[PDB]
């Protein structure tokens, strides 16, 4: 996609991450974790839906018949019909195809937008004390363990606490 | 030391179209297009009249197959392939104009012209048109000559149109099969009839010869119509060769009218008919039928067009 | 110690739709279906003619309500509910295919088309057709035998086009009250009216009978035409039962024609106009009425389409 | 929108900024201040007002009459017309439908946009002499006086004038 | 010290539109819309019938011009301003629907419809189809009464369909300068034709009189047509002026009718056809022509729009 | 476009720049040299090839004539069908500007996106060697030869190699 994180920088998905659409997978001296980030997954996936709804949607148009399955109308009318027919036909085939990809265009542009937003979010947290890998990983320089691990996730995570003993470890 | 940042993913996707690309994989997909097919006419909750072997313009002129069906009531109106509009060999000038009036019509209220008869027969049947021996059109009068080649009257018959919508009058031309026998039924001479309504003038001289064996009958009637304003009156000037019109057609309010070959099912309801049965669907697209009618997702030629609902699917 | 980055907010946003999400609040947001009709007919600088009570057929026959329209000129030719386009009871055979013709014509010129008669009468008048006492159309001619029951001789004339522009050539039928009727004007026998022009042929009998009385009379005259092209020739084979044309009509160019019941208005200019007025609008899109015509902006179903020209509104 | 700027890491918008679409908001020992940025403003109205000059436009296709609402039309013909212009209203109310919500879309995503552009600018200029909040403020480790905000907001902040100071403070 | 990055760009580039800007220049466009037309019928591969002076509706007549024509094969047919449809002035009843049939018909198979003739002439000729000396039109019979001025005895003949596809059936009503030479030719009293198959009613009678000269004749000759369906029979009663099918057509196939005045080119492939070439095109989009036909890009009404394909040109 | 790099921070492109779409400029002790990126190029280059793909395409459905040249149909049904042909323009008219514009708006996002993308690529590579101009250059603070700009430019080069160097030139 546009934002360059989806099949960018992040270099591919996990198929462990069964517990949301987003998430982090953290490292430290108690081991390694896996978790969801709800309100990411929560906004693609309602973006997502309202996409959804606004195309299923209910034609209250009605049309009738203007020609005859059983008994042929005159061949010139008939023919008139069948061209205009066929010429609706090409119009809305175009629109059904433009729109698919269109909107496929945007869904994956998107996706990898709240991908984007979520770590940019997180490099915002660890102000200064931790630095950026580049394969979509925080590299941290004081000692962060699993209660500050969902300090992070949680956004309640403080940078002034661990400021000093990260900026030193420099 | 690290806390990583991922999306989710299958080692397997699905593949949708996007502007840029062909068969990219996403992680979930949706159909836009409507493949199924109910094989059925979905009728719960709608009035619904299956005329089987009635054919629609039957029911204002009334052969025995649509003596049931003489002054129906529906939203819903099923033309079948095995239906007849007539019994005695004929047919309807300007014949898709009315079916498509009849479609729509909510069905028809029948009203007595008031048409009153001197000098002439007025009970002529037929081998085709049968109701326990001979009979004829229900709603019809087949005039003819007191007896075997005698003078047929110029006669002149009017109707008011009294009621507050537009009437629907039918009369027919009978076209005997030889130049003898239309002399026979309604004396020598050749006959002509005219019609006069406020929008309409039209005139009917009629063509006698021999025509292939129908029902095992040579003989045509052509069918006319016009639709008569309220307050409007029709004149009838006619020398003979006529088929005149005991009963005056009304519709009644709305209908949507379908042909199709499939049975009836008040178990499912819906709103999009084709002759191969029911579209029922909330997709924007179907690749069914063209020709569906009603309230219908739009026909397209693609058979599947997938709606990304999910990232790209990126494994590992 | 800092500096702050934002944006601007209402309290308060305009709803708007996008591909995502219904009613948005944005800063700002504009509409873009037209809803705004003018009940008037905004005829600033065009050339218009409001044909009142004069048909837009009748410019071609001449009825005495269409005596000042007989070579009318226009851009905008306006059709009104009260326009008739008969004095003497009767109708036009393909009569809404000649009105797309004239509508569209820029007005009429007439020419004469240098008929001479010998052997008939040629000044039949009527009560319906009044100009201080009985008339007739003013462009055609009521062709009768000399004197009562007296043969009509069998007649050709013909009219070559010798201009650069087709002719819109105008003949009608008579259909007398009786089939005496007939015979008193043209005599006895049946009448046989024939049409030829290089990609024409039809062929005209009459049909004498009683039709209800329109105008106090219960005659009718039937109306026909072909456009005559450059060096054509047409040529009228007749036995009787024959409208007359005097004069050939000539299309001058260019117009639009509309019908409407709403008053005209050389202050406001416009180019979309319905029965009920004028839609002045840049809008691309319109709510008003489908079968608007000239140049419009497109009709559409919803009342209402606001589109964003604000940012998200996101308030305190 | 998709750059997570408008309804996103900046919490809400200003209801006291009438001068501009987009702008700073300043805090010093001499007190707050509010100013807009002109440029960003300007290229949003432009990239806008160029929209709506696209669509504000003259269909210079004339029709004309095909039916009669005097004189009704042959019945046959008459329903010939009504399927067509159906179709055709169809078409057209579709075609408005998207293109109002596309164009809504892009228009908010374009403001989110210049958002994140001006904001991304003025990170830039403060290139070692501030850090980032995260709610869209910049805390500034020099002394930076009105005078010394009106040089970042007219693009001539120097960033080596005030390093080793800032760079300290640390 | 340091590393930049960059983009490349030209001194001068492609103008383009987009949602927010006209003319905004780019690295690299291409057009989407075609304006190239080739001035040729580009036929490579196609089985081609270019009929030249044989109009189409003569290749089910055969007049002199159509003789190379009678039982033509093709995958395209192109007609030309020169052809002709008659020999001996006249028309045919509905024409135009008559030549989509056989523009898609992919040509015709003959066949003959065994009709025997006894106690009437059946070898009319004429000046105006030539073939060395007298002629008529190849596959119609011009029938008359045996003498002068002697009676056409009431005529009944049929023709079942026994092939698998419809049968187009034509024949032709005679209208002669005069009463008089119609009693001539078919002897007197007024004459009727009739014609009855399963869907179809109709009936015709003559209309002697003068039409101007064509080919040196004032004489015209209608022609009418029904398809008559497997199996169905079809009757012919008549009392005279008939010009009878002696053959019966049927349909070959499938095939593509265009109308053009440029030359053929096997050298070149194409699909989309217009009356002034061919286009051969990939681009959705072309501003040609709105009536092309085939398989062509959509006509639009713009000249010109360019698609980007490289960024945004920013030069130093 | 929306991403605030070509015509944005990146004054302007180079017309030097032959060899590829996007490319590095670097300056040193050695002088200066110029080459292309090829990843970058190429994913924009792929993704505008299938833009084209995508809109070259045949249209399999045949159109037959309804109406006559030569013979004029009758005047009633021949304005149908022109009225008809003419709506079926006015739509395919619109839908070809609507088309080309809206691509030629993502066309132009698109690669202000991928010059986005590399330029974030290099800032994360030169992780603390480096800081931000904001012209879209990176002042590098340790000493780094023609040999350790073709590491950067491969992605090879590794940042803890010149770490400590950069880190006291700060
Ligand atoms: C089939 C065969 O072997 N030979 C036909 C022969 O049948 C046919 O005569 C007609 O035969 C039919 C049934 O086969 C009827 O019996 C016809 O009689 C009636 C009818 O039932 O239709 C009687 C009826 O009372 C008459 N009614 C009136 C009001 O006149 C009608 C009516 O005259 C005709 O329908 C008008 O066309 O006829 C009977 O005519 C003969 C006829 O030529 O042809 C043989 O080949
Ligand atoms: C209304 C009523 O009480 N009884 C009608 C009676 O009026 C009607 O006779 C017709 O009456 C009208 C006016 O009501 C005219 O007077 C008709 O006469 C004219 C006409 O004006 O049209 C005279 C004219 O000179 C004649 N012109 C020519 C060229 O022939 C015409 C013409 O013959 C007819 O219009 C042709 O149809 O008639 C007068 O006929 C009678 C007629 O049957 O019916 C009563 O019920
Ligand atoms: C042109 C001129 O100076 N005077 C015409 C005069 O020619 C015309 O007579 C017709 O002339 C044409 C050629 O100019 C033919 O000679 C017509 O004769 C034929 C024909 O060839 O068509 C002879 C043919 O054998 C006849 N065949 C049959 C089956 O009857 C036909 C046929 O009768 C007619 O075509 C039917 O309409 O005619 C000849 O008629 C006269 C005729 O009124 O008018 C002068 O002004
Ligand atoms: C208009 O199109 C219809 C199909 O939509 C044509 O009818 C079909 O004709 C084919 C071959 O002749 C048959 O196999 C089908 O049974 C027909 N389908 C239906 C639904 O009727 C029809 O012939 C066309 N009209 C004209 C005048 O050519
Ligand atoms: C085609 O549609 C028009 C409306 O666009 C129909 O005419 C309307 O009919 C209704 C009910 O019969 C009336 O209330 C209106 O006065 C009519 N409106 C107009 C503008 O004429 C018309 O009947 C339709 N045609 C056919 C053949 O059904
Ligand atoms: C329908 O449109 C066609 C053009 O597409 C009209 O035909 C043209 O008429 C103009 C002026 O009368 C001529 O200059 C051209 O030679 C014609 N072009 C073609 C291709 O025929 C036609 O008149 C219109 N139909 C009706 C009924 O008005
Ligand atoms: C992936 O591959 C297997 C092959 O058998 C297939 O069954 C499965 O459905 C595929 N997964 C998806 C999501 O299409
Ligand atoms: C994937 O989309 C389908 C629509 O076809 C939907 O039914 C389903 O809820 C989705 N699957 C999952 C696992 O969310
Ligand atoms: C039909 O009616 C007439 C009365 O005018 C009568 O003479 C005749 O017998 C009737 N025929 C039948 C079958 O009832
Ligand atoms: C018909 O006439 C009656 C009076 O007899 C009147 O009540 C009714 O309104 C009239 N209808 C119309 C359409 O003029
Ligand atoms: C917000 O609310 C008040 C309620 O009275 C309304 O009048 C006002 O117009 C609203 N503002 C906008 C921008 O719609
Ligand atoms: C908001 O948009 C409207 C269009 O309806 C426009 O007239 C007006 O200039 C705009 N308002 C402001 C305050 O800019
Ligand atoms: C009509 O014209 C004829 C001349 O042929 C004349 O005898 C008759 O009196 C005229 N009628 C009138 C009312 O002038
Ligand atoms: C009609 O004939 C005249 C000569 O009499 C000629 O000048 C003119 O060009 C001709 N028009 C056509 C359309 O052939
Ligand atoms: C730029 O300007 C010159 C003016 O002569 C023109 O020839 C050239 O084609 C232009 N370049 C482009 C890419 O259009
Ligand atoms: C520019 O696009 C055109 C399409 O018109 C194409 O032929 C050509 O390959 C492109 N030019 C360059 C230099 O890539
Ligand atoms: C036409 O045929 C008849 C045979 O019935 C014959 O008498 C006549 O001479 C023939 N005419 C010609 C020119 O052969
Ligand atoms: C026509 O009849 C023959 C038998 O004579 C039969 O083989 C064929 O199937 C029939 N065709 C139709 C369409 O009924």
């Amino acid at each position: 996609g546009l934002f360059g994180a989806i099949a960018g920088f992040i270099e591919n998905g996990w198929e462990g991450l069964i517990d949301g659409w987003y998430g982090f997978r953290h490292q430290n001296a108690q081991g390694e974790g896996t978790a969801a980030d709800y309100k990411s997954t929560q906004s693609a996936i309602d973006q997502i839906t309202g996409k959804l709804n606004r195309l299923i949607e209910k034609t209250n148009q009605q049309f009738e018949l203007i020609d005859n399955e059983f008994n042929e109308v005159e061949k010139q009318i008939g023919n008139v019909i069948n061209w205009t027919r066929d010429s609706i036909t090409e119009v809305w085939s175009y629109n059904a195809e433009l729109l698919v990809a269109m909107e496929n265009q945007h869904t994956i542009d998107l996706a990898d937008s709240e991908m984007d937003k979520l770590y940019e979010r997180v490099k915002r947290q660890l102000r200064e004390n931790a630095e950026e890998d580049g394969t979509g990983c925080f590299e941290i320089f004081h000692k962060c363990d699993d209660d500050c691990m969902a300090s992070i996730r949680n956004n309640t995570y403080d940078h002034s606490k661990y400021r000093e003993e990260a900026m030193q470890n420099r | 030391d690290k806390i990583c940042l991922g999306h989710h993913a299958l080692s397997n996707g699905t593949k949708v179209n996007t502007l840029t690309e062909r068969g990219v994989e996403v992680v979930n997909a949706t159909e836009t297009v409507e493949r199924t097919n109910i094989p059925r006419i979905c009728s719960k909750g709608k009035r619904t009249v299956d005329l089987g072997q009635c054919g629609l313009l039957g029911t204002i002129t009334g052969p025995p197959q649509c003596d049931q069906f003489l002054e129906f009531s529906a939203d819903l109106i099923i033309e079948r392939r095995e239906g007849s509009d007539v019994c005695y060999p004929g047919k309807f000038v300007n014949e898709e104009a009315l079916r498509q009036i009849l479609r729509e019509s909510g069905g028809i209220d029948k009203e007595a012209m008031g048409f009153t008869y001197s000098g002439i027969r007025t009970n002529g049947t037929t081998s085709a048109c049968r109701r326990s021996g001979s009979s004829f059109y229900a709603e019809m009068k087949w005039l003819l000559s007191n007896t075997d080649n005698a003078a047929f009257p110029q006669m002149t018959k009017s109707y008011k149109n009294t009621r507050k919508s537009p009437a629907l009058i039918v009369w027919g031309i009978h076209h005997s099969v030889s130049t003898a026998e239309q002399t026979k039924l309604y004396g020598s001479g050749n006959k002509l009839v005219t019609v006069g309504s406020s929008n309409y003038q039209q005139s009917f001289v009629p063509s006698p010869g021999a025509r292939p064996q129908v029902n095992g009958l040579s003989g045509r009637i052509d069918f006319h119509w016009l639709m008569l304003n309220p307050n409007d009156t029709v004149t009838f000037s006619f020398n003979g060769a006529f088929i005149a019109p005991d009963r005056a057609s009304f519709l009644r309010g709305k209908s949507m009218g379908i042909q199709s070959g499939v049975q009836v099912d008040a178990n499912c309801e819906g709103d999009c008919y084709h002759s191969g049965g029911t579209i029922i669907s909330n997709l924007p697209f179907q690749n069914i039928d063209s020709r569906a009618v009603g309230k219908c997702p739009r026909y397209v030629k693609q058979r599947s067009l997938l709606l990304a609902t999910g990232m790209k699917n990126v494994p590992e």
